[PDB]
């Protein structure tokens, strides 16, 4: 009866759910219900610039397929963010 | 806890315009762990600004303080 | 596993984080993307509500605020240091003795 | 009216990290049109922040209230 | 000596943040005419200085999108990228990038 966008906003939804409760008992601070949705409709909305960015720029440098580099030029932005983004691309191709 | 990587592909896939469009294992993988950064990002950000005001719980208000610093860094 | 719920995941999602229709908000939406030159039961998130808030770095955890967000909270910091000028504007003061002509139309 | 490519070229250049970099005149001129545009959504948001408010001018706060979003779509 | 070096750096600094408040104050004025309102000169340097910040965004962008191509020289491809989060921006821009072709 859920439409496919329904399911997969629903996936979200609970991982976001799981991961502020894992927050949420790690930090000792509750979230309210509208809380976790909110964010969960934040990382849904922030999943679309990041598919969209890594297809842009793989194409920018001939690609068709999105590679690691393509991720960590999303990470740009911040740091920290790309030195751990770029720590566990190494991690993973140990 | 996280994000099933068989959802991060479905969740890329769902926005590319291209039908061509291809995601490496490896950046798969990425994508797991970028995503979960987000969502405690903002979870973690909004426990303090609740902690900063004694507040029981992290309502919207507290999430929405946090919000414009949050995106901009991404 | 699967890219969807389980019918466990999907009944816990049910009973602890799906917003219903008679919670005080049963939607929360973002503002979308507009270019201007070219609801009771509805939470919109808000970027400018709390704009009082921002002349000041917030908080992080694993994130370090970007070079833009510094920007923006130095922007909001001028702002906030000219709110309560009337006509007359420091920034022209301390700027239009460093034009040239040249650079300009 | 709008900027001069050589202005643009000077704010560019200011900033790169690393002084190989060059700059294209056709990317130039390209990015003379960006920022007339960048500038004057700006001002137009601002406007109808002012309307929507009734106010009879924009001032500081109202730009206050478009800037975030302003930032995101840049 | 360090201090001139300081000293030269601020003064062209504010050279080019003349420049963009000049001509953003001109493309206010139109845009006042326009929409038929008016803005505070607080506004009007709020935005110059956004403008002027903004430059430093565009272009550390503009230098790593030609990075990620192999490319040193920063080309009218690597300006469309800075356009991409909205369809009818980038539409208006791959236009404006057209007609400065022929
Ligand atoms: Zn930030």
């Amino acid at each position: 009866r859920f439409s496919y966008q329904q399911r997969l906003k629903a996936a979200v939804h609970y991982t976001v759910g799981c991961l502020c409760e894992e927050v949420a008992l790690d930090k000792e601070m509750q979230f309210s219900k509208q809380t976790i949705a909110a964010i969960s409709e934040l990382t849904f909305r922030q999943c679309e610039n990041f598919a969209k960015d890594l297809e842009m720029f793989a194409r920018h440098a001939k690609r068709t397929t999105i590679n690691t580099e393509d991720v960590k030029l999303l990470a740009r932005r911040s740091n920290s963010l790309l030195k751990y983004i770029t720590d566990k691309s190494e991690e993973i191709a140990q | 806890s996280g994000f099933r990587k068989e959802l991060v592909s479905r969740l890329l896939h769902l926005h590319f315009k291209d039908d061509k469009t291809k995601v490496s294992g490896d950046a798969l993988q990425l994508m797991v762990e970028l995503l979960k950064v987000f969502v405690v990002e903002a979870a973690v950000r909004g426990v303090r600004q609740a902690q900063a005001e004694d507040a029981l719980r992290v309502d919207v208000d507290q999430l929405e303080k946090v919000l414009p610093q949050l995106l901009l860094d991404f | 596993k699967d890219w969807f719920l389980s019918e466990e995941e999907f009944k816990l999602w049910n009973r602890l984080y799906r917003l219903r229709d008679s919670d005080e908000i049963k939607e929360i939406t973002l503002p979308q993307v507009q270019f201007s030159s070219l609801t009771t039961g509805i939470h919109q998130l808000s970027l400018s509500e709390w704009r009082l808030w921002q002349d000041h770095p917030l908080p992080t955890h694993q994130v370090d605020h970007s070079d833009r967000c510094r920007h923006f909270i130095g922007l909001m910091q001028m702002i906030e240091g000219m709110r309560h000028e009337e006509g007359e504007c420091s920034y022209e003061l301390e700027v239009e003795s460093y034009l040239q002509m040249e650079d300009v139309t």
